[PDB]
Protein backbone atom coordinates (compact mmCIF):
# COMPACT_ATOMS: atom_id res chain seq x y z
CA UNK A 1 0.00 0.00 0.00
CA UNK A 2 3.01 2.41 0.55
CA UNK A 3 4.12 3.70 -2.92
CA UNK A 4 5.30 6.75 -5.13
CA UNK A 5 4.00 7.18 -8.32
CA UNK A 6 6.11 9.65 -10.42
CA UNK A 7 3.98 11.47 -13.25
CA UNK A 8 4.82 14.08 -15.47
CA UNK A 9 7.54 12.45 -17.65
CA UNK A 10 7.31 13.24 -21.53
CA UNK A 11 9.94 14.57 -24.92
CA UNK A 12 10.66 18.20 -24.29
CA UNK A 13 13.18 20.39 -26.70
CA UNK A 14 16.09 21.77 -24.86
CA UNK A 15 15.34 25.01 -23.60
CA UNK A 16 11.80 23.66 -22.53
CA UNK A 17 9.93 23.37 -19.40
CA UNK A 18 8.66 20.16 -17.67
CA UNK A 19 6.47 19.71 -14.47
CA UNK A 20 7.16 16.28 -12.31
CA UNK A 21 4.57 15.47 -9.56
CA UNK A 22 5.02 12.30 -7.57
CA UNK A 23 1.63 11.02 -5.59
CA UNK A 24 2.12 9.13 -2.30
CA UNK A 25 -0.16 6.26 -1.12
CA UNK A 26 0.12 4.15 2.22
CA UNK A 27 1.80 6.77 5.02
CA UNK A 28 1.41 10.14 6.14
CA UNK A 29 2.93 12.55 3.38
CA UNK A 30 3.28 15.48 5.47
CA UNK A 31 5.51 13.01 8.19
CA UNK A 32 8.61 12.33 5.82
CA UNK A 33 10.59 14.34 3.59
CA UNK A 34 10.35 13.84 -0.07
CA UNK A 35 13.66 13.54 -2.25
CA UNK A 36 14.03 13.45 -6.42
CA UNK A 37 17.09 11.12 -8.00
CA UNK A 38 17.58 11.26 -11.58
CA UNK A 39 19.61 8.48 -14.08
CA UNK A 40 20.89 9.10 -17.20
CA UNK A 41 20.75 5.67 -19.66
CA UNK A 42 23.43 3.89 -18.89
CA UNK A 43 24.56 6.07 -16.02
CA UNK A 44 24.69 6.77 -12.33
CA UNK A 45 22.27 8.10 -9.39
CA UNK A 46 22.43 11.24 -9.20
CA UNK A 47 20.29 13.22 -6.58
CA UNK A 48 18.47 16.38 -7.98
CA UNK A 49 16.67 17.50 -4.99
CA UNK A 50 14.87 17.58 -1.65
CA UNK A 51 12.44 18.88 0.66
CA UNK A 52 10.93 18.42 4.33
CA UNK A 53 8.45 16.98 5.33
CA UNK A 54 6.46 21.13 5.92
CA UNK A 55 7.93 21.47 2.42
CA UNK A 56 9.89 24.24 4.63
CA UNK A 57 13.41 23.07 3.83
CA UNK A 58 14.75 22.94 0.31
CA UNK A 59 17.48 21.62 -1.40
CA UNK A 60 19.12 21.26 -4.80
CA UNK A 61 22.12 19.66 -6.19
CA UNK A 62 24.94 22.21 -7.84
CA UNK A 63 24.07 21.29 -11.44
CA UNK A 64 20.00 22.00 -11.55
CA UNK A 65 19.99 25.13 -8.69
CA UNK A 66 18.85 27.66 -10.97
CA UNK A 67 16.22 25.81 -13.16
CA UNK A 68 14.98 23.20 -10.88
CA UNK A 69 11.74 24.30 -8.25
CA UNK A 70 10.71 21.34 -5.63
CA UNK A 71 7.45 21.93 -4.01
CA UNK A 72 4.83 20.03 -2.46
CA UNK A 73 1.10 20.09 -1.55
CA UNK A 74 0.45 17.65 1.55
CA UNK A 75 -3.70 18.43 1.45
CA UNK A 76 -2.83 16.74 -1.93
CA UNK A 77 -0.22 14.31 -0.59
CA UNK A 78 2.05 14.97 -4.20
CA UNK A 79 5.36 16.47 -4.13
CA UNK A 80 6.22 18.80 -7.38
CA UNK A 81 9.56 19.19 -9.46
CA UNK A 82 9.19 22.40 -12.36
CA UNK A 83 12.27 22.53 -14.30
CA UNK A 84 12.71 24.94 -16.64
CA UNK A 85 15.38 25.77 -19.21
CA UNK A 86 15.93 22.14 -19.92
CA UNK A 87 19.18 20.79 -20.61
CA UNK A 88 19.96 17.76 -22.87
CA UNK A 89 22.00 16.73 -20.13
CA UNK A 90 18.87 16.58 -17.98
CA UNK A 91 17.83 13.63 -19.81
CA UNK A 92 16.85 10.61 -17.37
CA UNK A 93 14.50 8.79 -15.59
CA UNK A 94 12.98 10.79 -12.43
CA UNK A 95 12.43 8.59 -9.15
CA UNK A 96 10.65 10.12 -6.12
CA UNK A 97 12.00 8.40 -2.80
CA UNK A 98 10.62 8.82 0.49
CA UNK A 99 13.36 9.61 3.24
CA UNK A 100 12.78 7.48 6.72
CA UNK A 101 12.54 10.88 8.73
CA UNK A 102 10.90 14.37 8.54
CA UNK A 103 14.21 16.06 7.20
CA UNK A 104 17.35 15.32 5.88
CA UNK A 105 19.16 13.96 9.10
CA UNK A 106 22.55 12.48 9.75
CA UNK A 107 21.62 8.71 9.29
CA UNK A 108 18.75 8.91 7.16
CA UNK A 109 18.02 6.84 4.20
CA UNK A 110 15.37 6.60 1.03
CA UNK A 111 13.28 3.65 2.09
CA UNK A 112 10.55 3.56 -0.53
CA UNK A 113 10.63 4.77 -4.16
CA UNK A 114 8.56 4.58 -7.05
CA UNK A 115 9.27 3.28 -10.58
CA UNK A 116 10.05 6.71 -11.68
CA UNK A 117 9.11 8.59 -15.14
CA UNK A 118 11.46 9.04 -18.43
CA UNK A 119 12.41 12.62 -19.71
CA UNK A 120 14.08 12.88 -23.00
CA UNK A 121 15.33 16.29 -24.10
CA UNK A 122 16.18 16.41 -27.55
CA UNK A 123 16.24 18.95 -30.08
CA UNK A 124 14.96 16.40 -32.76
CA UNK A 125 12.24 15.26 -34.84
CA UNK A 126 9.63 12.88 -36.07
CA UNK A 127 12.10 11.16 -39.22
CA UNK A 128 11.72 8.10 -41.17
CA UNK A 129 15.34 5.63 -41.57
CA UNK A 130 16.97 5.46 -44.75
CA UNK A 131 17.47 1.73 -45.25
CA UNK A 132 20.96 0.55 -46.56
CA UNK A 133 22.03 -3.15 -47.40
CA UNK A 134 25.12 -4.20 -45.50
CA UNK A 135 27.00 -6.69 -47.76
CA UNK A 136 30.54 -8.71 -46.71
CA UNK A 137 33.74 -20.45 -45.20
CA UNK A 138 30.23 -21.97 -44.91
CA UNK A 139 28.42 -18.73 -43.97
CA UNK A 140 27.60 -14.91 -44.54
CA UNK A 141 26.74 -12.23 -43.28
CA UNK A 142 24.34 -9.84 -44.79
CA UNK A 143 22.82 -6.77 -43.10
CA UNK A 144 20.57 -3.58 -43.07
CA UNK A 145 21.62 -0.43 -41.60
CA UNK A 146 18.59 1.55 -39.90
CA UNK A 147 19.99 4.93 -40.04
CA UNK A 148 18.80 8.15 -38.78
CA UNK A 149 15.37 7.78 -37.43
CA UNK A 150 13.44 9.24 -34.69
CA UNK A 151 11.92 8.04 -32.23
CA UNK A 152 12.04 4.74 -31.63
CA UNK A 153 10.99 1.98 -31.98
CA UNK A 154 11.93 0.45 -35.46
CA UNK A 155 10.89 -3.72 -36.54
CA UNK A 156 12.64 -5.31 -38.65
CA UNK A 157 12.16 -8.70 -40.42
CA UNK A 158 14.06 -10.59 -42.68
CA UNK A 159 12.06 -11.86 -45.93
CA UNK A 160 9.06 -11.04 -44.26
CA UNK A 161 9.65 -13.22 -41.58
CA UNK A 162 10.61 -15.99 -43.22
CA UNK A 163 14.56 -15.98 -41.83
CA UNK A 164 14.58 -15.28 -38.25
CA UNK A 165 16.55 -18.15 -36.74
CA UNK A 166 19.93 -17.00 -37.69
CA UNK A 167 18.67 -13.12 -37.58
CA UNK A 168 20.51 -10.62 -35.08
CA UNK A 169 18.58 -6.90 -34.61
CA UNK A 170 21.02 -5.08 -32.55
CA UNK A 171 19.80 -2.11 -29.80
CA UNK A 172 20.13 1.52 -31.31
CA UNK A 173 22.79 3.73 -30.63
CA UNK A 174 21.32 7.75 -29.62
CA UNK A 175 23.80 9.62 -32.20
CA UNK A 176 24.91 13.29 -31.02
CA UNK A 177 22.40 14.64 -33.73
CA UNK A 178 19.43 13.16 -31.55
CA UNK A 179 18.26 10.61 -33.95
CA UNK A 180 18.78 6.72 -33.89
CA UNK A 181 20.27 4.29 -35.91
CA UNK A 182 19.97 0.28 -36.24
CA UNK A 183 21.39 -2.43 -37.51
CA UNK A 184 19.90 -6.19 -38.19
CA UNK A 185 22.40 -8.93 -39.32
CA UNK A 186 21.69 -12.43 -41.08
CA UNK A 187 23.66 -15.43 -40.74
CA UNK A 188 22.75 -16.97 -44.49
CA UNK A 189 24.50 -20.47 -46.95
CA UNK A 190 27.84 -18.47 -48.56
CA UNK A 191 26.85 -21.13 -51.51
CA UNK A 192 23.59 -20.18 -51.28
CA UNK A 193 24.56 -15.97 -52.46
CA UNK A 194 23.68 -15.09 -55.78
CA UNK A 195 20.76 -17.79 -55.56
CA UNK A 196 18.87 -16.96 -52.89
CA UNK A 197 17.01 -13.47 -52.29
CA UNK A 198 17.33 -11.50 -48.75
CA UNK A 199 15.22 -8.63 -48.23
CA UNK A 200 14.90 -7.01 -44.96
CA UNK A 201 11.43 -5.10 -43.86
CA UNK A 202 11.96 -2.26 -42.08
CA UNK A 203 8.79 -0.47 -40.09
CA UNK A 204 8.89 2.45 -38.22
CA UNK A 205 5.46 3.00 -37.13
CA UNK A 206 5.87 6.99 -36.01
CA UNK A 207 6.57 7.98 -39.28
CA UNK A 208 4.58 5.52 -40.95
CA UNK A 209 7.84 4.38 -43.03
CA UNK A 210 8.02 1.05 -44.52
CA UNK A 211 10.62 0.45 -46.66
CA UNK A 212 11.87 -3.58 -48.05
CA UNK A 213 15.77 -3.68 -49.40
CA UNK A 214 17.36 -6.47 -51.12
CA UNK A 215 20.54 -7.20 -49.61
CA UNK A 216 22.76 -8.75 -53.00
CA UNK A 217 27.05 -8.98 -52.26
CA UNK B 1 30.09 18.31 -4.52
CA UNK B 2 32.70 15.88 -2.55
CA UNK B 3 32.48 12.43 -5.08
CA UNK B 4 32.53 8.74 -3.76
CA UNK B 5 34.58 6.88 -6.08
CA UNK B 6 33.88 3.29 -6.56
CA UNK B 7 35.61 0.66 -8.78
CA UNK B 8 33.56 0.24 -11.88
CA UNK B 9 33.27 -3.47 -11.95
CA UNK B 10 33.19 -6.50 -10.06
CA UNK B 11 33.19 -10.12 -10.52
CA UNK B 12 32.04 -12.89 -8.36
CA UNK B 13 31.51 -16.97 -8.51
CA UNK B 14 28.10 -18.02 -6.95
CA UNK B 15 29.16 -18.78 -3.30
CA UNK B 16 31.65 -16.20 -2.67
CA UNK B 17 32.34 -13.01 -0.85
CA UNK B 18 31.90 -10.08 -3.10
CA UNK B 19 33.64 -6.74 -1.57
CA UNK B 20 32.04 -3.29 -3.03
CA UNK B 21 34.39 -0.24 -1.75
CA UNK B 22 33.45 3.28 -1.54
CA UNK B 23 35.84 5.99 -0.65
CA UNK B 24 36.33 9.85 -0.31
CA UNK B 25 37.54 12.51 2.08
CA UNK B 26 34.10 13.55 3.98
CA UNK B 27 33.02 10.00 4.46
CA UNK B 28 34.31 7.68 7.66
CA UNK B 29 33.29 11.58 9.64
CA UNK B 30 30.18 10.61 7.98
CA UNK B 31 27.15 7.63 7.64
CA UNK B 32 27.27 5.62 4.56
CA UNK B 33 24.18 4.19 2.80
CA UNK B 34 24.43 1.37 0.33
CA UNK B 35 21.99 1.44 -2.65
CA UNK B 36 20.98 -1.88 -4.78
CA UNK B 37 19.47 -1.83 -8.52
CA UNK B 38 18.69 -4.69 -10.05
CA UNK B 39 18.24 -4.61 -13.93
CA UNK B 40 15.35 -2.20 -14.95
CA UNK B 41 14.31 -1.99 -11.15
CA UNK B 42 14.13 0.58 -8.58
CA UNK B 43 17.46 1.00 -6.26
CA UNK B 44 16.53 -0.31 -2.77
CA UNK B 45 18.41 -0.03 0.06
CA UNK B 46 20.33 -3.00 1.69
CA UNK B 47 23.09 -0.56 4.28
CA UNK B 48 21.91 2.08 6.09
CA UNK B 49 23.90 4.30 9.04
CA UNK B 50 27.23 2.22 8.16
CA UNK B 51 26.39 -1.45 9.05
CA UNK B 52 22.40 -1.30 9.56
CA UNK B 53 20.33 -3.36 7.72
CA UNK B 54 16.93 -2.49 6.93
CA UNK B 55 14.44 -5.74 8.53
CA UNK B 56 13.58 -6.81 4.98
CA UNK B 57 17.11 -7.36 3.54
CA UNK B 58 19.02 -10.23 4.01
CA UNK B 59 21.92 -11.14 6.58
CA UNK B 60 24.49 -12.35 3.94
CA UNK B 61 24.59 -8.26 3.32
CA UNK B 62 27.06 -6.19 5.56
CA UNK B 63 28.60 -2.93 5.72
CA UNK B 64 32.20 -1.27 7.30
CA UNK B 65 33.08 2.35 7.44
CA UNK B 66 36.60 2.71 8.13
CA UNK B 67 38.48 5.70 7.59
CA UNK B 68 37.96 7.51 4.29
CA UNK B 69 36.62 4.15 3.27
CA UNK B 70 33.23 2.30 2.93
CA UNK B 71 32.76 -1.36 2.17
CA UNK B 72 29.47 -3.64 1.11
CA UNK B 73 30.08 -7.01 2.26
CA UNK B 74 28.00 -9.89 -0.04
CA UNK B 75 28.57 -13.41 1.45
CA UNK B 76 27.48 -16.30 -0.31
CA UNK B 77 26.63 -14.19 -3.53
CA UNK B 78 23.67 -15.80 -5.12
CA UNK B 79 23.12 -14.82 -8.96
CA UNK B 80 20.17 -12.89 -7.95
CA UNK B 81 22.19 -10.72 -6.10
CA UNK B 82 23.75 -9.23 -9.31
CA UNK B 83 22.89 -5.76 -9.41
CA UNK B 84 24.49 -1.94 -9.62
CA UNK B 85 25.45 -1.36 -5.94
CA UNK B 86 26.15 2.63 -5.38
CA UNK B 87 27.23 3.97 -1.76
CA UNK B 88 25.66 7.15 -0.61
CA UNK B 89 26.47 9.76 1.79
CA UNK B 90 25.06 12.94 3.52
CA UNK B 91 27.06 16.09 2.56
CA UNK B 92 25.37 18.39 5.22
CA UNK B 93 21.69 18.46 2.98
CA UNK B 94 23.00 17.47 -0.24
CA UNK B 95 22.94 13.88 -1.06
CA UNK B 96 25.96 12.16 -2.74
CA UNK B 97 26.37 9.12 -4.62
CA UNK B 98 28.98 6.63 -5.60
CA UNK B 99 30.22 6.23 -9.32
CA UNK B 100 28.55 2.76 -8.69
CA UNK B 101 30.11 -0.63 -9.29
CA UNK B 102 28.84 -3.33 -11.58
CA UNK B 103 28.78 -6.72 -9.88
CA UNK B 104 28.31 -9.75 -11.88
CA UNK B 105 27.76 -12.84 -10.32
CA UNK B 106 29.33 -15.31 -13.00
CA UNK B 107 26.58 -17.40 -14.18
CA UNK B 108 29.14 -18.76 -17.47
CA UNK B 109 31.47 -18.87 -18.65
CA UNK B 110 34.31 -16.48 -20.50
CA UNK B 111 32.96 -15.64 -24.05
CA UNK B 112 35.21 -13.23 -26.42
CA UNK B 113 32.89 -11.12 -28.60
CA UNK B 114 31.82 -12.08 -32.38
CA UNK B 115 32.81 -8.80 -34.42
CA UNK B 116 31.45 -8.03 -37.63
CA UNK B 117 32.30 -5.22 -39.93
CA UNK B 118 31.19 -3.86 -42.65
CA UNK B 119 32.05 -1.20 -45.07
CA UNK B 120 29.91 1.87 -46.17
CA UNK B 121 26.96 0.94 -49.05
CA UNK B 122 27.48 2.07 -52.25
CA UNK B 123 23.74 3.89 -52.03
CA UNK B 124 25.17 5.56 -49.22
CA UNK B 125 28.15 6.44 -51.06
CA UNK B 126 25.75 7.53 -53.80
CA UNK B 127 23.79 10.16 -50.90
CA UNK B 128 27.14 11.50 -50.05
CA UNK B 129 27.61 9.69 -46.89
CA UNK B 130 29.76 6.94 -45.09
CA UNK B 131 28.62 4.72 -42.37
CA UNK B 132 31.02 2.00 -40.99
CA UNK B 133 29.13 -0.55 -38.70
CA UNK B 134 30.68 -2.85 -36.39
CA UNK B 135 28.44 -5.69 -34.28
CA UNK B 136 29.72 -6.87 -31.03
CA UNK B 137 27.98 -10.55 -30.47
CA UNK B 138 28.24 -13.13 -28.03
CA UNK B 139 30.40 -11.51 -25.61
CA UNK B 140 30.63 -12.42 -21.50
CA UNK B 141 31.10 -10.98 -19.26
CA UNK B 142 29.10 -7.62 -20.57
CA UNK B 143 31.75 -5.18 -20.68
CA UNK B 144 33.82 -4.03 -24.18
CA UNK B 145 35.91 -1.12 -25.13
CA UNK B 146 35.57 -0.23 -29.13
CA UNK B 147 38.48 1.60 -30.53
CA UNK B 148 38.82 2.77 -34.68
CA UNK B 149 41.54 3.71 -36.22
CA UNK B 150 42.36 4.88 -39.93
CA UNK B 151 45.69 2.75 -41.22
CA UNK B 152 46.35 2.17 -37.89
CA UNK B 153 45.83 5.23 -36.33
CA UNK B 154 43.05 6.12 -33.69
CA UNK B 155 39.71 7.81 -34.70
CA UNK B 156 37.95 9.34 -32.17
CA UNK B 157 35.67 11.76 -34.14
CA UNK B 158 32.52 10.64 -35.46
CA UNK B 159 32.40 7.56 -33.34
CA UNK B 160 28.57 6.47 -31.52
CA UNK B 161 29.32 3.42 -29.47
CA UNK B 162 26.41 2.09 -27.64
CA UNK B 163 26.32 0.36 -24.14
CA UNK B 164 26.30 -3.52 -23.77
CA UNK B 165 22.69 -5.17 -24.06
CA UNK B 166 22.14 -8.18 -22.12
CA UNK B 167 20.97 -10.78 -25.08
CA UNK B 168 18.37 -13.36 -24.51
CA UNK B 169 20.99 -16.47 -24.30
CA UNK B 170 22.46 -14.04 -20.97
CA UNK B 171 25.82 -13.45 -23.24
CA UNK B 172 25.70 -9.39 -24.28
CA UNK B 173 25.61 -7.37 -27.40
CA UNK B 174 26.82 -3.61 -28.64
CA UNK B 175 27.40 -2.07 -31.52
CA UNK B 176 29.32 1.06 -32.61
CA UNK B 177 29.17 3.41 -36.24
CA UNK B 178 31.84 5.31 -37.58
CA UNK B 179 30.78 8.37 -39.97
CA UNK B 180 33.10 9.61 -42.81
CA UNK B 181 32.88 11.42 -45.92
CA UNK B 182 32.94 9.14 -49.33
CA UNK B 183 35.96 11.57 -49.56
CA UNK B 184 37.54 10.55 -45.98
CA UNK B 185 36.70 6.85 -47.02
CA UNK B 186 38.09 6.66 -50.43
CA UNK B 187 41.23 8.56 -48.87
CA UNK B 188 42.67 5.95 -46.60
CA UNK B 189 44.18 1.91 -47.31
CA UNK B 190 41.82 0.75 -44.26
CA UNK B 191 39.39 1.29 -41.52
CA UNK B 192 39.71 -1.13 -38.36
CA UNK B 193 37.35 -1.82 -35.61
CA UNK B 194 39.05 -3.10 -32.68
CA UNK B 195 37.11 -4.25 -29.78
CA UNK B 196 38.76 -5.61 -26.44
CA UNK B 197 37.34 -7.91 -23.56
CA UNK B 198 38.61 -9.65 -21.01
CA UNK B 199 42.29 -8.27 -22.37
CA UNK B 200 42.01 -9.96 -25.38
CA UNK B 201 41.61 -7.61 -28.66
CA UNK B 202 39.62 -8.32 -32.03
CA UNK B 203 40.40 -6.49 -35.31
CA UNK B 204 38.34 -6.22 -38.39
CA UNK B 205 39.65 -4.96 -41.17
CA UNK B 206 37.61 -3.26 -43.84
CA UNK B 207 38.92 -1.25 -46.98
CA UNK B 208 38.08 0.53 -50.35
CA UNK B 209 37.65 -1.41 -53.67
Amino acid sequence: EVQLVESGGGLVQPGGSLRLSCAASGFTFSSYAIHWVRQAPGKGLEWVSGLSGGGGDTDYADSVKGRLTISRDNSKKTLFLEMNNLRPEDTAIYYCAKLTGYGSTPGSYMDVWGKGTTVSVSSASTKGPSVFPLAPGGTAALGCLVKDYFPEPVTVSWNSGALTSGVHTFPAVLQSSGLYSLSSVVTVPSSSLGTQTYICNVNHKPSNTKVDKKVEP
Amino acid sequence: SFELTQPPSVSVSPGQTASITCSGDKLGDIYASWYQQKPGQSPVVVIFQDNKRPSGVPERFSGSNSGNTATLTISGTQALDEADYYCQAWDTSTSVFGTGTKVTVLGQPKANPTVTLFPPSSEELQANKATLVCLISDFYPGAVTVAWKADGSPVKAGVETTKPSKQSNNKYAASSYLSLTPEQWKSHRSYSCQVTHEGSTVEKTVAPT
